């Protein structure tokens, strides 16, 4: 072992290599594995698809402004339109997978900032109006980032999610969000963040279009900054890889 | 089936019998303590000793 | 039949009784056990996790993420203080809300240590040293830096694995303490002073912030389970 | 349990167990004997009053519903759920998937009402608290056919003795209870979204068995749950905003903590 | 428990476990792994909540008869039979010849009536529920000689305690109970035809033991049977038309099933 | 005598209780067992028998 | 006469004594499961295997 | 255990076990057989009814507080302490540091009040005596949220049966109870000085569970402590002046003993 | 755990069992007598015999 700060990951067809990174946080202490034949209840045979599904699908990018609050994604839904993971997701009826989340954000030695890369299992949300429940087009984007705000929510539109960043939108203390697995991105000494998450859920296999497994949240606790005479555009990107996929219950598409 | 087990002393024994068919009629398993902190604190892949520096 | 009498206490209802009882549905077969990742076998597993502290809570800086970052400057006259607060988990207005402050309110006693972590989040050209003192209570809030240097302290310098951990030991006459604010069983204080200024080359913003984590050590415990006074209900939620 | 301490002497090496990196998501493991020189004291404490077995297994109120004796609609009913009281709700939301038994208990009470008859002499009353699982018959009056209880489990108890208590297995569909649900119920992804999509649990009916009187009596039952054999997975942060809906998570944003008049003020 | 499954591979032989003849009165024995290729999953279920031992042994109401305290004819009587309630009748008519024990139970209740006296203070009441087999003495008032019960079995119970319960052996003339009888009682083949030709079973009497009062109280008893050690022979199809007579099988013809608006409509 | 207390739940009536009890007629001798053909030892014995289906159910 | 038998577990022991003279005072024989389907399904005389055709 | 005696004969030596010096703070050890000639008698007595185990372990009254049923503030409360009754206080002040368990007992009573309604028929009442440790929630009315008792220990008891009793471990902060404290509570040595500086012990609440009536009833509870496993250290002289304050030692000086009319008068 | 110990006779046996988990549910330790007077009477350093004179 020489020069700890360099990693390398070759999963299937893609490879992501960082030179300046921290350690790798591996789930709750387990590596994602297939489903044993002692805990299954499906009566069909599964379908370990290919290397063609365990790949590195990169999602959209965004700009880290100087007033931005935070973004998030829904994991089983963000990869709905990507390659052969989005075809075996809708043609079948069941499935279980694990992911390998990644994040890139690189700045010079004259910038500053921080971020909290964390994934929350079973993330709920709260509508703006108390009586109603949130919409769907205001809860999940089509692999495009959803963003928090500074003002709380207003009183509209009776279905919008409440983007109150200091409460996280779930109704908890934002400082206590370090229980779920995570990693910090400090531009002083960091350039990325890796996270390996297994499949955590009550039932053995669950639908993909009806119930979202996890939720990826990004929150900058310390805003960007820089003196005059430097690049004012700092973008962010994320790369995710389905790990150990399986399916059951073949039907027509939807 | 009676077991003569230990008690909770500050720093003896006490008998016990079950009388029903099911398993939901017994008492709680209060006298059981099992700890493992490694799952939540230190979930990293590479093991880190506190003597060596953190990042190289 | 067998003749026997009944002592007092019979035919009552203890809220914390440990007695057997019949079964409504007999011969029930639960679903077989499943093995999911991550099992909380104790409530001290959660305390030993680290969580940031809302130190800079003031008149307005509470409805934003600005209550989590201590502001550090680069000034002329040395010995300036950066922050400070008394040491009382679950009693003080700063630690009564964190991850250790929300578990310590379900009980009444506690005894152990505390690990306070910091993280300088300035640019990579920034530099500086800091002092971190814990003065047990005989006379608190040291005004000068030389008053605080007599107590337990540590000296931390930034850059290349900046984060430093101060370990508040356990120094008390008795064995336990009260989570509530009790003047007989006070704990102490905590402060941090400028050991050396914040120097920076040109073309670098001089204002740099710091985050303050808190966690429990491994000689920690609790006792005397109670009910927390935070949640309060007015009527049944229809 | 807790661990002991160890005696330390002065050092000038390059061990540095203090400085570390927090970006790696790794909580430190520094003890007080590492950063300063200390004595040797063997701790005799024990982490026993904090385990989930001892922390949860206490009874608490859930719901008290009353039913008058006046008319043919005296009976009262309740739909099972645990998110109706604030004390026991928040003691569940520090985990995600639980597994436990229960020991029910009903502390029934009575009271008189105004009347005009000359004298009153009320014999003891009896109940008769029924349990109807989901998808079954239902009563509509206090003289119905459903009260036979040919297969339903009922409890008969006369006022004046100790209260009734009984156990309950892990009756569910999944491999563990779910306190948080993220997703809808219809495959079209429309309609109901919250946690009640996978909560039916049955019903609960109560009734006076006595014929009638001259008062007539009014009564109020009180439920009490006590999770017996717990198992918890996937902890999460506690709640910070008050509850305002029974089957939602809607809240009103509040400050993270109370305020002090300075940063350096004690 | 139930049986497992077995892994199947593609085949092109002439096994054909699908096509068979149904004229032979033989139900097929095809499992899913025979007709298509499947996985291997070992079932852990158990057929326990469906056996006749667990399916029948629950108590149910049979008959509740009341008797006032006013006059010298207060007492009330009942003739034994099980075809008086719809819930427990149909749970018997899926078999033909049964054999079981029983555990009786009487949930007695009381109630006041209008009166004119100044005050009322009613001490506890007592019963006194008797059993008279067929061909024996009979009482006609609440102050008769028959209430001595020199050989008859009686039960005395004061109001306020738990209800009375007791067992009963397989008391019958034949080697098993008969729920359906096809044939008459007279050798001339005339007169009575139904099932009550071989059902006497005795009687059942109840009475207030207290002298009198000023109310006076009214009461209603409720019977509860619980077949304990069952054995069933010769099953038959369940019932489809409602019951309308106590000792007949008369019915009113109805449709075999509710209707849908098409043959292909879902 | 032996001193002991009674937990809650006592003096009730469960519809599905499994308790012993006295006997009204003691020293009774039932008729000896007889062996007739066809004994239903379970209720899944009946389900596995085949029965026609009223598929074409419509207006009339 | 006491017997220490098994209990109903999802996937222990429990004692029991009789106190009366007759046999109608014991509890039900719930813990008994015996299956035989051949009487109702397949009552035919000639045995038929599912591989061979039904009628010749 | 007591000791025997030994036979002594006349002596004329220089043993002199009588004359000694009392300045050395040493109690003598002279027995009767040393100073005079006596017989030999073996004592069969036993010092058993005087040990601290047998001397202290008897129940005694501590405090009786009453609470009416009239209004929304019926409930009554009490702060724990043992220096409120004269009999049990002085039986503690012959030692300095104790250590024991306890067995509580509450002898609850009732009584009627004047009213105007025609008739009255009061069913049995129930309690509901709660215990709130220091630093916890508090109730303010008889219909509050605090009465759920999710973690607090409560006792429910219906009038007419035996009184409730329970045990209590050695719940304290120090290694033994302290009955006398010499020193203040503030480090500045100002303010409170007496013994209550280290006495909180919690609270104690009581309440009627019944809804209401027409009397309405009034009740008075009575506490009873019984130290079980005692251990005493550092005895001291008993008290000579009466008690006059609950948390002080203030007194009024009195004569050391009653008086006789002479020095030589018998 | 049952012990058959002695009783208090003027001048036999009596059984006993514990039924709970804790130690504060047992009965008092009445049948225990241990005496030592030397702590309060005669606390002096040099030992003094009653035959020899007190002070020289
Ligand atoms: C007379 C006996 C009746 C027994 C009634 C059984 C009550 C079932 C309790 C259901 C479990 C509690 C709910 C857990 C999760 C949820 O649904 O919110
Ligand atoms: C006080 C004890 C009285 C005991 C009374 C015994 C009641 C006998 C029950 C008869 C069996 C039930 C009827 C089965 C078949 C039929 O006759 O329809
Ligand atoms: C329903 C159970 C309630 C139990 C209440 C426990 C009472 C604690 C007793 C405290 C010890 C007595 C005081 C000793 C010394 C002092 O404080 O003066
Ligand atoms: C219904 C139980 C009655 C009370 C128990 C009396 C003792 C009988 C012997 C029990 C021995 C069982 C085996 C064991 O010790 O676990
Ligand atoms: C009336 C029964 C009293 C309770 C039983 C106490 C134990 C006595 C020993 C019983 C042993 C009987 C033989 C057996 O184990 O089956
Ligand atoms: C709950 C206790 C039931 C009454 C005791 C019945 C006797 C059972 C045997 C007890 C033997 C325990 C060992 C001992 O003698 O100390």
């Amino acid at each position: 072992g020489y020069s700890d700060r360099v990693r390398s990951i070759t999963l299937g067809n893609s490879t992501i290599t960082t030179q300046e990174c921290a350690n790798v946080v591996v789930g709750y202490g387990v590596w994602p594995e297939y489903l044993k034949d002692n805990e299954a209840t499906g009566e069909d045979q599964p379908t370990q698809p290919d290397v063609a599904t365990c790949r590195f699908y990169t999602l959209e990018s965004v700009q880290w402004m100087k007033n931005s609050a935070g973004w998030w994604w829904k994991l089983p839904d963000a990869l709905s339109q990507m390659g052969l993971f989005g075809q075996n997701m809708q043609y079948h009826y069941l499935g279980r997978t694990g992911y390998t989340i990644h994040v890139q954000c690189n700045a010079s030695k004259f910038h500053q900032g921080c971020l909290l890369v964390v994934c929350v299992p079973e993330a709920e949300m709260g509508c703006s109006n108390l009586n109603n429940t949130p919409k769907f087009a205001e809860l999940s984007g089509g692999d495009n980032a959803r963003m928090f705000t500074d003002t709380e929510v207003g009183t509209s539109n009776d279905k919008k999610v409440q983007t109150a960043v200091w409460n996280a939108g779930m109704g908890v203390g934002v400082g206590n969000l370090t229980i779920f697995p995570h990693q910090w991105i400090n531009l002083r000494t960091n350039n990325s963040a890796t996270i390996v998450m297994p499949y955590i859920n009550s039932v053995p296999m669950d639908n993909m279009y009806r119930h979202n497994n996890l939720t990826l949240m990004i929150i900058p606790f310390v805003p960007l900054n820089y003196s005059e005479g430097s690049s004012p555009y700092v973008p962010i990107t994320v790369t995710i890889a389905p790990m150990c996929a399986e399916y059951n219950g073949l039907r027509l598409a939807s | 089936g009676a077991q003569v087990s230990t008690q909770k002393t500050g720093a003896i024994h006490y008998t016990n019998i079950n009388y029903y068919k099911d398993a939901a009629s017994n008492s709680a398993n209060r006298q059981d303590f099992t700890q493992d902190p490694g799952k939540f604190t230190e979930p990293v892949k590479d093991i880190m000793i506190k003597s060596m520096p953190a990042l190289n | 039949g067998l003749p026997v009498m009944t002592t007092p206490g019979s035919t009552q209802f203890l809220t914390s009784d440990d007695f057997q009882s019949p079964s409504a549905m007999p011969q029930f077969d639960v679903t077989p056990e499943m093995q999911i990742p991550g099992r909380v076998n104790n409530l001290m597993e959660i305390a030993e996790v680290d969580s940031v502290v809302p130190v800079n809570n003031t008149d307005n800086n509470v409805n934003g993420l600005k209550a989590y970052q201590i502001p550090v400057q680069s000034n002329s006259d040395n010995r300036r203080q950066v922050f400070g607060f008394p040491l009382q988990p679950g009693a003080n207005n700063v630690l009564n809300r964190t991850l250790l402050g929300e578990i310590l309110n379900y009980y009444t006693h506690w005894s152990g240590s505390i690990k306070l972590t910091f993280m300088f989040c300035g640019s990579a050209m920034a530099t500086g040293k800091f002092l971190l003192a814990y003065s047990p209570p005989g006379a608190g809030v040291p005004k000068n830096r030389r008053d605080a240097m007599l107590g337990t302290h540590v000296i931390w310098d930034v850059g290349l694995q900046s984060s430093c951990v101060l370990c508040v030991p356990w120094i008390s006459q008795t064995h336990y303490r009260y989570v509530v604010e009790d003047e007989y069983t006070a704990a102490g204080y905590v402060t941090c002073w400028y050991q050396t200024n914040i120097i920076v080359p040109a073309d670098v913003q001089s204002t740099c912030d710091i985050l303050c984590f808190v966690s429990a050590c491994n000689d920690f415990s609790v006792r005397m389970l109670k009910d927390t006074p935070f949640i309060r209900q007015d009527n049944f939620y229809q | 349990r807790v661990a002991d301490t160890v005696s330390s002497k002065p050092t000038n090496s390059e061990s540095i167990p203090a400085l570390t990196a927090a970006e790696t998501g790794h909580t430190s493991q520094v003890v007080p004997s590492d950063t300063m020189q200390t004595r040797h004291v063997k701790n005799y404490h024990s982490r026993s009053e904090s385990s989930i077995e001892n922390f949860l297994c206490r009874s608490a109120c859930v719901y008290y519903a009353t039913y008058n004796n006046n008319s043919e609609k005296g009976y009262a009913e309740w739909v099972i759920n645990t998110r109706q009281v604030a004390q026991l709700l928040r003691r569940k939301l520090e985990f995600t998937y639980l597994r436990f038994d229960l020991e029910l208990t009903f502390v029934i009470t009575s009271a008189q009402e105004p009347s005009t008859a000359t004298s009153v002499d009320a014999p003891v009353q009896t109940q008769q608290i029924m349990y109807v699982p989901p998808g079954g018959p239902v009563p509509t009056k206090v003289t119905d056919y459903a009260w036979q209880t040919s297969t339903n489990p009922s409890v008969f108890w006369t006022e004046g003795n100790a209260p009734p208590r009984m156990s309950i297995p892990f009756i569910s569909i999944g491999n563990a209870y779910s306190c948080f649900y993220d997703g809808w119920t219809q495959f079209s992804r429309n309609g109901v979204y919250g946690i009640n999509t996978l909560n039916n649990m049955g019903t609960l009916y109560m009734r006076h068995v006595n014929e009638a009187g001259q008062g007539p009596i009014k009564s109020t039952v009180r439920i009490y749950f006590k999770p017996k054999h717990v198992k918890a997975w996937v902890p999460r942060p506690p709640r910070l905003c008050q509850y305002e809906k029974q089957k939602n998570v809607n809240f009103n944003p509040t400050g993270v903590t109370t305020t002090r008049s300075n940063i350096t003020t004690t």
